[PDB]
């Protein structure tokens, strides 16, 4: 009874949440409804980290959805299982963030904060023993980048000793809604570097390759980049919830991923990314698993060093295989895995594959190279800020030039910090 | 007739303990409703079972045993597993979150709030008790419960029963059966606080219990069932004296007497044979000198080292089966004249020989075949100071950059444990080799 | 090669062969570990609060 | 694609084999202290054995049998003769030695001057030789005195051997010499003898002081009328055999989470009866600049990829035993 609370925030947020809880719901035998309709009893085993339980053998998500704005919440609920979400538990105001950090942290999303926090209290109290949080949202929009993280500072206050863990959406000038996408980014950042415990990283810009050069998608939407957050999400989170010879939680998870405090930022990984029906030996899955292509953070390995890699495989197949290949890319590429941290690449089974898969393999891993992410963000956020372009609109919500000078400083620290490990 | 208190602490600790009271009941014919037929004595007598079963007066054999989980998923199993009806609630032990592997967070944030319960459950059991002799701790090195709290365990059991033997069954820790990677450090930091509070150790590498099952029981991928099942046997030839009727180790202070000269030295070498496949057509029987000479290969040894390299101080020859004495020396002879045994000029070479003419128990089922004679060695070779070695050597890659190290900081650990504790180890590394090499 | 000390039973038997002749923490110590931990870890989490409260 | 660690950054043998490894295009060489490696190429000293064969899912090779030092350390070969049945203390190979430690420290101090005092009386040759295996220093004198002073005056370990009075002598020229011969023992402990060896001898009366086995066999046939193989070669083949055979339960990997191999350097004399002596074992020897290709080759040919296979007329002699 490790029970897990989801939150989601924003546009981005919500609809990758919603995808989310649609695929893992269909592996676990739940319906729109909140029915069970499955046929393994390890469908239910661990069904009660993501899911509530009610009267009738109705199974709800412990999820929070939280927006400044109706529109995207309004698509949820009459999405397709819209109906499965608890109806208090849609939380969201009428102004709007217009993708201004300002407003989720300060002053728009300041008014909504404590409304949010009473739901997420009420779901914690019904949870037997609550391992954590883990919040979907982007950092370069405006409530689950600007109001996200406030969430995440104003929980830790009341929960500090329990876990924190994001999906956060990297912003890509490739797939960009608005030029002040680099400043939300940096000033989230700051706030994850302080107050989260695992971040997986997925960057925008990742996953519009991955659909145009990989998936030989012409004109990739967000639903489609969606679908492998999805994939991604109900991936690193198997291990949580199927039984195996496992036993992972949120708190050994991060006692074995993170070895320095700040570098808890990870880079997803996925297989098979097939452009269908052909089997996937072991070998290819941990080929591809490894290729910069099927990775969403946009970050070449090869241009760091993994510190802590964990593999999860889904699916019948032969685990004697599994350590065979693992060992094999390791020992032929440990240029790559820096050597001060013995035994550094784990590897975790599951027999329940992804609808649709004979059996798949999720990455995750914390490497340095994922410095090149926080670069990137840091070269357009001081273009931009060197000018102080834009910037009236932040400093029209109250926040001061100093406070993007030391958001900006702690990034590039942050990035110094790899480097340094990666030598 | 003194009893034996068995604690089991954290996944591994329990598990295996799980593994050997399944054995236990096999062996002297304990159904799992705890009912006992060739007992003729009905709600008492001190015979040599006895000290490892207390009786009811409904004539139900329950075991001197407490289980000790920080997280109560792995002892739910024993509450409705096959033998629930062995144990009364108040011997099953859990907490609500576990220790995450952490070292510092058994020892002391959820130690401190646990401690006292379960002494409180070992003083029920001791109560029981006309003579009690010692405990036997079984738990892991790397876990978070089985290297924290146990240290902190040994602790306080020292000073509630200071005239008491300690003895422990330790999981050394093994890459290819777990997912961990702070294990050196919780290993390093568990050995240090127990030392001084540990009279015997019997460490098991996975390493060399994963193999074992590879090569000898043919598991393309040995599972924690496999281990567990093959470790009991060990466990029960160790403590079989204790069980049954013998004059060899006959009580937990002679394991200390027979297997360790020196306080800090008490990591004695365990060797066991044969182990073969029960999946097999069948067997040749092996013979006295044969699973004799098996005693001294790497390859069935608890702790993969190299004691022709090393120098022996001590040896046990624990057998089970047909054996009779003639044909152990008989082998012994033959194996002085073959093996490299270099003995430490300041004790006796010689071997402490038992035999129980009850073979061994298998598990119905299981992986391991019914052989007609085995035997288990326990041997203090300072070989063994190469797991030591091994262990000191992850702890400094990591050490040095500080990895993980705020993990154990943020639990109320001083940083300064870490090096108190590995210097110790420093320390016992240079016992090893004062005692060993010239 | 010789055998000392022979004890036969219904059980079994026991020998010894020689092949060569030779040539604490108090309770209350205790308490102080811990909870001096304890307070460690409370400056700590003291200090965050501080941190969040600011 | 294997990977090796390279832990001896002096050794002209192994830095070749470094050498050629690399130029197959298949081996990779790691940091000295990654512990992902298949070979390890490691250091002559505190070699940490302990840390072989625990890497899951790694089969890992040393260029070093831990034990042999046995072999190779001056006193530890002495009493290795002397205790061990298989050599015995009558072994004819071997020149009378005894282990004397230093007064300022078992030890045959008395036993040496037993038998030196049989030698005065009976009007033998009586020049002995003391040395240790802290020199490069060592000093040849016919009265013990000298020998047992120049030990004290120390502070190491030293031997006292029979100093070989009749050496063969080469002609033109009066000139002693010595034999190097290297041997291989791969993991399975096949002894293989280098076809080729060299004579490093005395360019005064008793090219760079080195005569190969082509030229010392043509000597052989003019001046005595005999070969290379039959007057030393095969007593050369007995030694070894017999040296390495004896501590083959010691040393042996067979049945070891790790496997080793190693190139040892055996060094002869030989007298003016043409009978075979035994002078030392080196442990880390180096090779004869003109012999340095073909034997590196043959070292990773058997001993390295024998384990790790890449995608004749062997320059071996296996001296096949049980
Ligand atoms: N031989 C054997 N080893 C085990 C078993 N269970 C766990 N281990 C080993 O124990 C180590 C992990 O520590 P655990 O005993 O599971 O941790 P714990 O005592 O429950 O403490 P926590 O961190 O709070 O869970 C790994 O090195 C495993 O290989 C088991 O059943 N048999
Ligand atoms: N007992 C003995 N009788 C005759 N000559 C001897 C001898 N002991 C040593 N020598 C001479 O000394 C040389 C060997 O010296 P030794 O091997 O002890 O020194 P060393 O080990 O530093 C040289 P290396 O190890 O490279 O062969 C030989 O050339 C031999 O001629
Ligand atoms: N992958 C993905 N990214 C999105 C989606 N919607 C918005 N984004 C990204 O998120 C950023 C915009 O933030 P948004 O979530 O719309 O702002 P918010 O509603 O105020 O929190 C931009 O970088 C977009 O590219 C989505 O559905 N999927
Ligand atoms: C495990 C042990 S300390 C820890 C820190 N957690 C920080 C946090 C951040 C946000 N919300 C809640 C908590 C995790
Ligand atoms: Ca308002
Ligand atoms: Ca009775
Ligand atoms: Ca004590
Ligand atoms: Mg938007
Ligand atoms: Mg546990
Ligand atoms: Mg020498």
């Amino acid at each position: 009874m490790r029970e897990i609370v989801h939150i989601q925030a924003g546009q981005c947020g919500n609809q990758i949440g919603a995808k989310f809880w649609e695929v893992i719901s269909d592996e676990h035998g739940i319906d729109p409804t909140g029915s069970y309709h499955g046929d393994s009893d390890l469908q239910l085993e661990r069904i009660n980290v993501y899911y509530n339980e009610a009267t009738g053998n109705k199974y709800v998500p412990r999820a929070i959805l939280v927006d400044l704005e109706p529109g995207t919440m309004d698509s949820v609920r009459s999405g397709p299982f819209g109906q499965i979400f608890r109806p208090d538990n849609f939380v969201f105001g009428q102004s709007g963030a217009g993708n201004n950090w300002a407003k989720g942290h300060y002053t728009e999303g300041a008014e909504l904060v404590d409304s949010v926090l009473d739901v997420v209290r009420k779901e914690s109290e019904s949870c037997d023993c609550l391992q954590g949080f883990q919040l979907t949202h982007s950092l370069g929009g405006g409530t689950g980048s600007g109001m996200g993280t406030l969430l995440i500072s104003k929980i830790r206050e009341e929960y500090p000793d329990r876990i924190m863990n994001t999906f956060s959406v990297m912003p890509s000038p490739k797939v960009s809604d608005t030029v002040v996408e680099p400043y939300n980014a940096t000033l989230s950042v700051h706030q994850l570097v302080e107050n989260t415990d695992e971040t997986y990283c997925i960057d925008n810009e990742a996953l519009y390759d991955i659909c145009f050069r990989t998936l030989k998608l012409t004109t990739p939407t967000y639903g489609d980049l969606n679908h492998l957050v999805s994939a991604t999400m109900s991936g690193v989170t198997t291990c949580l919830r199927f039984p195996g010879q496992l036993n992972a939680d949120l708190r050994k998870l991060a006692v074995n991923m993170v070895p320095f405090p700040r570098l808890h930022f990870f880079m997803p990984g996925f297989a098979p990314l097939t452009s269908q029906y052909r089997a996937l030996t072991v070998p290819e899955l941990t080929q591809q698993m490894f290729d910069s292509k099927n990775m969403m953070a946009a970050c070449d390995p090869r241009h760091g060093r993994y510190l802590t890699v964990a593999a999860i495989f889904r699916g019948r197949m032969s685990m004697k295989e599994v350590d065979e290949q693992m060992l094999n890319v390791q020992n032929k590429n440990s240029s790559y895995f820096v050597e001060w941290i013995p035994n550094n690449v784990k590897t975790a089974v599951c027999d329940i594959p992804p609808r649709g898969l004979k059996m798949s393999a999720t990455f995750i891993g914390n490497s340095t190279a994922i410095q090149e992410l926080f670069k990137r963000i840091s070269e357009q956020f001081t273009a931009m800020f060197r000018r102080k372009a834009f910037l009236h609109w932040y400093t029209g919500e109250g926040m001061d030039e100093m406070e993007f000078t030391e958001a900006e400083s702690n990034m590039n620290d942050l990035v110094s910090e790899y480097q340094q490990y990666q030598d | 007739m003194r009893e034996c208190i068995s604690i089991h602490v954290g996944q591994a600790g329990v598990q295996i303990g799980n593994a050997c009271w399944e054995l236990y009941c096999l062996e002297h014919g304990i159904q799992p409703d705890g009912q006992m037929p060739s007992d003729k004595t009905i709600g008492g007598g001190d015979d040599s079972f006895n000290t490892f079963f207390s009786e009811t007066g409904a004539g139900k054999h329950v075991p001197r045993a407490v289980f000790v989980d920080l997280e109560p998923t792995v002892i739910d199993e024993v509450r409705t597993g096959t033998y629930r009806q062995l144990f009364h609630p108040e011997q099953l032990i859990t907490g609500k979150e576990d220790a995450a592997n952490n070292y510092a967070r058994g020892h002391y944030t959820i130690g401190k709030e646990i401690i006292d319960l379960v002494l409180d459950r070992i003083r029920k059991l001791a109560d029981q008790c006309t003579g009690l002799q010692g405990f036997l701790v079984f738990h892991s090195f790397g876990g978070g419960t089985g290297s924290g709290f146990t240290s902190l365990l040994m602790e306080r059991l020292s000073v509630d029963y200071g005239k008491k033997s300690k003895l422990e069954f330790s999981i050394y820790p093994a890459p290819q059966v777990s997912t961990a990677v702070v294990e050196p450090y919780n290993s390093i930091l568990t050995t240090h606080t127990t030392l001084e509070h540990s009279d015997c150790a019997f460490m098991v590498d996975n390493e060399a219990i994963y193999d074992i099952c590879r090569r000898n029981l043919d598991i393309e991928r040995p599972t924690y069932t496999n281990l567990n099942r093959l470790i009991s046997q060990i466990v029960s030839s160790i403590t079989a004296s204790l069980r049954f009727d013998g004059a060899l180790n006959v009580d937990l202070t002679e394991f200390q007497t027979n297997l360790v000269p020196y306080p800090r030295i008490h990591f004695p070498l365990a060797t066991y044979a044969p182990v073969i496949s029960a999946e097999k057509a069948y067997h040749e029987q092996l013979s006295v000198a044969e699973i004799t000479n098996a005693c001294f290969e790497p390859a069935n040894q608890m702790v993969k080292c190299d004691p022709r390299h090393g120098k022996y101080m001590a040896c046990c020859l624990l057998y089970r089966g047909d054996v009779v004495p003639k044909d152990v020396n008989a082998a012994i002879a033959t194996i002085k004249t073959k093996r490299s045994i270099q003995f430490v000029d300041w004790c006796p070479t010689g071997f402490k020989v038992g035999i129980n003419y009850q073979p061994p128990t298998v598990v119905p089922g299981g992986d391991l075949a019914k052989v007609q004679r085995a035997v288990c060695m326990l041997s203090n070779t300072t070989a063994i100071a190469e797991a030591w070695a091994r262990l000191d050597h992850k702890f400094d890659l990591m050490y040095a950059k500080r990895a993980f190290v705020h993990w154990y900081v943020g639990e109320g650990m001083e940083e300064g444990e870490f090096s108190e504790a590995r210097e110790d180890m420093a320390a016992l590394e240079k016992d090893y080799e004062e005692v060993g090499v010239d | 090669m010789e055998v000392i000390e022979l004890n036969k039973c219904t059980s079994g038997q026991s020998f010894e062969v020689i092949l060569k002749p030779p040539s604490d923490p108090s309770l209350e110590e205790i308490q102080k570990k811990l909870e001096a931990a304890e307070e460690r870890r409370k400056y700590q989490e003291a200090e965050l609060l501080k941190h969040l409260a600011e | 694609m294997y990977t090796f660690v390279v832990r001896d950054e002096n050794s002209s043998v192994y830095a070749e084999v470094s050498r050629l490894l690399l130029a197959t295009g298949q081996w990779k060489r790691l940091r000295k202290d990654n512990p992902r490696f298949n070979l390890m190429l490691g250091e002559r000293n505190r070699l940490p054995f302990g840390r072989l064969g625990h890497e899951p899912g790694l089969v890992q090779l040393v260029n070093y049998y831990r034990g042999a030092d046995k072999l190779c350390r001056k006193a530890s070969l002495v009493k290795l003769i002397k205790t061990s049945p298989e050599l015995s203390e009558s072994c004819t190979w071997f020149p009378e030695s005894y282990v004397i430690y230093p007064t300022n420290l078992t030890d045959e101090r008395e036993v040496f001057l037993a038998a030196y005092n049989r030698r005065r009386e009976g009007r033998e040759g009586n020049v002995w030789i003391a040395k240790s295996s802290a020199g490069a220093g060592i000093l040849i004198s016919s009265e013990a005195s000298e020998l047992l002073d120049f030990i004290d005056e120390q502070g190491q370990v030293h031997v006292i051997q029979k100093y070989l009075e009749k050496p063969l002598l080469l002609e033109p020229g009066h000139r002693k010499f010595d034999i190097r011969s290297w041997v291989l023992v791969d993991h399975l402990y096949n002894i293989y003898l280098y076809r080729e060896g060299v004579l490093r001898t005395s360019s005064e009366p008793y090219e760079g002081n080195e005569m190969f086995f082509e030229e010392f066999n043509q000597y052989l046939m003019d001046a005595l009328n005999t070969t290379l193989e039959n007057s030393i070669l095969l007593q050369i083949k007995h030694i070894i055999r017999s040296c390495l055979m004896c501590i083959e339960p010691a040393i042996s990997t067979k049945h070891l989470h790790y496997q080793s191999f190693q190139l040892f350097g055996f060094d002869f004399m030989v007298d003016e009866e043409l009978k075979v002596w035994l002078i030392e074992v080196n442990g880390a020897p180096a090779c004869a600049q003109k012999l340095y290709a073909e034997l590196c080759q043959g070292i990773v040919d058997v001993a390295i990829s024998s384990v790790f296979p890449l995608a004749p007329t062997s320059i071996f002699i296996k001296l096949h035993h049980h």
